[PDB]
């Protein structure tokens, strides 16, 4: 039990973004503006409920028409949340309502707080090819947002979940590539090839999550969790990855991860953190100081389903080593995209590339959270060392140390709340390492340190000895303290003696 | 006269713009190539307005042969034109400045382009905005200290008001006027938002990119 | 072009 800045919300937390000292919380039908120091609430937006009506289209308020004959009431759940710093400094905010419509919040010259005084919608009526839905971004079943200036101007890697549910005029893309116009007006896609869907007869019985997105060496890099074949009754996670060019998608290949146990299979990614290692993860996994790694949090399924079993894993993909698997040539057909038995298929940018074999990686924590469900993942460097701030399904917090060699025993394990830990998470490094985490549990928000917890907890010398150099735990005859609070003056972090 | 200003059509509807450098060759963009298929591209050269409307006694329709991207850095790209464009009045070639070049904050310059203008009812003849050459120093403290700026880098400015190029002007030309001689000084590329109240524009340095423009241009 | 004049200005 502990007393760390903390802040609730009215309703739940979706997305968090920090931005010059300030927490920006994309919550339901609201946008919370924290300070940076002590979480307090400095302002809010009220995104919602919104009215929707097939009549009055995306970016008109239509206040007036509360009293219809076909209009409903929709709650704004927050499904991107991003700062552009590239043109005026702003927040952009893309919501289930509106058909996944996005607002810029932009800010006045001194006043990050301010995300009231001057808001537009990012809207243009299209007359080229009212077919298209630039503007129409985000879905409400699932959506994974990736922002990035490339060639000059903001591009968004947008990954959405998608059903059968059809919508003419404003329909939605499964993953796509959009611009903004340099007007700050609209979207807009360049060519046929900015979007890959899912056949119109897949778009039900092969659902797709978006469970993470990031940019590494000019590469875009998405995971997903999928069905392993069109056909198949069992779930996979597969790493995508295409050529950061604003022109399209090119060099489209997804190829699958697994999270082996010594043979056991984490098969679905519940979370991913990317990061450099610390010296000692560096030279055990083979990575220089410099490399990515991707961390990604896996759990075992339940048979022929999608949702997991409370068995969970952690393995490091460095993503030197992923695209080196990528380039190494068997392989199949997009078969989601193409049909099954077409052409394209039948041959060997253009082509999209689906592998057969997965790359495979053993647990880090050597089968340590084979009991726990664990949500939620972010790692950080102290010294030599390698730390993950780990969430999990039952609200429980922790940071524990990670080695290729052999598992820690975490020096910070509490309840945080009832609610389990979000994925979306935040990592500040101020000056020396000795920053904070940005944690979700429901609709609070906690701002945990990067050098642990205090050190009171460990209740043996054997724990307190066992902490990494960092926390700066020693045995005091009876109780593990600081050095500056050892009464008697019997301070070791070497000999534990029969107490 | 304004003879060098080249039209980059992609799928029959105009893209970006271009200056005319050598009678094969022009200087544009990297922005305006969503395809790889040189067939998708067109050039047209000795019009004022965007459709060609009344210059059919002076249009020149180019096919696009091969496409010559510069250095990493900048975002320029050598066009060669299938057919060398025939030179009159109507059609001629701009000057580069040579690599080792400048010229001083408050050098009066000109963009041209057929790109987006704000205005309701556009007629989609040739604009032009009068900018004036800022040093790196003042053009970096302009932009709040958001972008430091490269050598490959050249600043050019409006007066008071907010006027530049934007969306359908990239690859055209920064004209200023060099040693009694009207130069392509910069190639319009993207910026950060379009005609800032006294925000320059930023545009690549074609002095610095002058030894490999005569690298690829003669032949 | 945004706050332009006709290019025979
Ligand atoms: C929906 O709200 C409207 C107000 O925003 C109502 O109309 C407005 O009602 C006022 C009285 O409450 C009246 O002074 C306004 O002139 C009127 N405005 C317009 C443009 O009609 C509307 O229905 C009205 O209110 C009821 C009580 C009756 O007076 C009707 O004749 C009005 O149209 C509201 N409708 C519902 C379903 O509540």
């Amino acid at each position: 039990k502990y007393q760390l800045p903390n802040f609730t919300a009215e309703t739940p937390i979706q997305n968090v973004i920090l931005h010059e000292h300030h927490i920006f919380l994309g919550a339901t039908n609201y946008i919370y503006v924290l300070n940076e120091e002590d979480l307090q609430k400095v302002a809010e937006y009220k995104t919602g409920p919104v009215l929707e009506h097939p009549d009055c289209f995306p970016c008109q308020d239509c206040s007036s028409k509360a009293n219809l004959s076909g209009g409903v009431w929709k709650d704004n759940i927050n499904m991107a949340l991003v700062v552009d710093t590239y043109y005026d400094d702003q927040l952009i905010s893309c919501g289930s309502v509106n058909r996944g419509t996005c607002q810029r919040h932009v800010f006045p010259h001194n006043h990050t707080a301010d995300i009231q005084s001057e808001v537009h919608c990012i809207f243009s009526p299209q007359i080229e090819e009212p077919s298209q839905c630039p503007d129409c971004v985000v879905s409400a079943l699932g959506a994974k947002v990736l922002s990035s200036v490339k060639d000059r101007f903001i591009n968004f890697f947008v990954g959405n979940t998608i059903n059968s549910s059809y919508f003419p005029d404003h329909p939605l893309h499964s993953i796509s590539v959009r611009r903004l116009k340099e007007t700050k007006d609209g979207f807009m896609f360049l060519t046929d090839q900015s979007y890959i869907d899912v056949l119109p007869e897949f778009r039900d019985s092969y659902p797709i999550k978006y469970v993470h997105a990031f940019e590494s060496n000019n590469f875009i890099y998405f995971l997903t969790v999928q069905r392993e074949t069109l056909d198949a009754q069992t779930f996979h996670t597969r790493i995508i990855r295409f050529c950061s060019i604003n022109s399209g998608l090119h060099s489209y290949m997804e190829m699958p991860l697994e999270c082996i146990l010594t043979k056991e299979v984490f098969n679905i990614l519940q979370a991913a953190y990317v990061s450099k290692p610390g010296a000692q993860l560096a030279r055990q996994i083979g990575a220089s100081l410099n490399d990515d790694i991707l961390f990604g949090v896996f759990a075992q399924s339940k048979p022929d389903s999608a949702e997991p079993m409370d068995r969970s894993a952690m393995c490091a993909f460095p993503i030197k080593y992923v695209n080196d698997f990528f380039n190494k040539i068997n392989v199949r057909c997009l078969q989601h995209f193409y049909g099954p038995n077409h052409e394209h298929c039948f041959n060997r940018d253009e082509y999209r590339t689906e592998f057969t074999t997965a790359l495979q990686r053993v647990d880090l924590f050597m089968g340590q959270f084979s009991e726990v469900l664990l949500t939620s993942i972010s790692t950080f460097i102290k010294g030599d060392l390698t730390i993950a701030n780990l969430g999990t399904s039952e609200g429980r917090f922790m940071q524990v140390v990670v080695s290729r060699s052999g598992p820690s025993t975490p020096h910070v394990n509490f309840l945080l709340d009832s609610h389990p830990v979000s994925p979306e998470v935040i990592v500040e490094h101020t000056l020396n390492q000795n920053g904070y985490t940005l944690v979700i549990t429901g609709k609070k928000i906690t701002k945990i340190p990067l050098n642990g917890l205090g050190c009171r907890h460990f209740q043996s010398c054997s724990q307190c000895l066992s902490a990494p150099p960092f926390v700066q735990c020693g045995w005091c005859h009876d109780k593990c303290v600081r050095s500056e609070e050892c009464l008697s003056g019997t301070w070791t972090q070497q000999i534990c003696l029969p107490a | 006269n304004i003879g060098w200003m080249v039209s980059l059509r992609y799928r029959n509807k105009h893209i970006c713009g271009g200056s005319l450098i050598k009678e094969s060759w022009v200087l544009t963009a990297r922005q305006c190539f969503p395809s790889r298929d040189l067939k998708d591209y067109e050039a047209w050269l000795g019009i004022h307005d965007v459709h060609g409307r009344g210059d059919e006694k002076c249009k020149q329709v180019l096919n696009v042969s091969q496409l010559v991207y510069g250095p990493e850095g900048s975002d320029l790209v050598l066009m060669k034109l299938a057919r060398p464009a025939v030179l009159d009045d109507f059609v001629s070639t701009i000057d580069l400045p040579n690599y080792g070049s400048t010229i001083p904050e408050k050098t009066s310059c000109s963009v041209y382009g057929w790109g987006y203008t704000g205005l309701i009812n556009y007629d989609g003849l040739l604009r032009v905005a009068h900018l004036y050459i800022m040093g790196n120093e003042k053009c970096s403290q302009h932009h709040r200290g958001k972008v430091t700026l490269n050598e490959s880098e050249i600043c050019a400015g409006a007066e008071k008001i907010g006027s530049g190029p934007c969306e359908g002007d990239y690859g055209g030309p920064l004209v200023c006027e060099q040693h009694k001689m009207r130069m392509v000084l910069g190639v319009i590329v993207p910026g950060r938002g379009c005609a800032i109240p006294n925000r320059p524009g930023i545009f690549v340095r074609v002095a610095y990119y002058a030894k490999w423009i005569h690298k690829i241009i003669l032949t | 072009i945004v706050g332009g004049y006709p290019w025979w200005m």
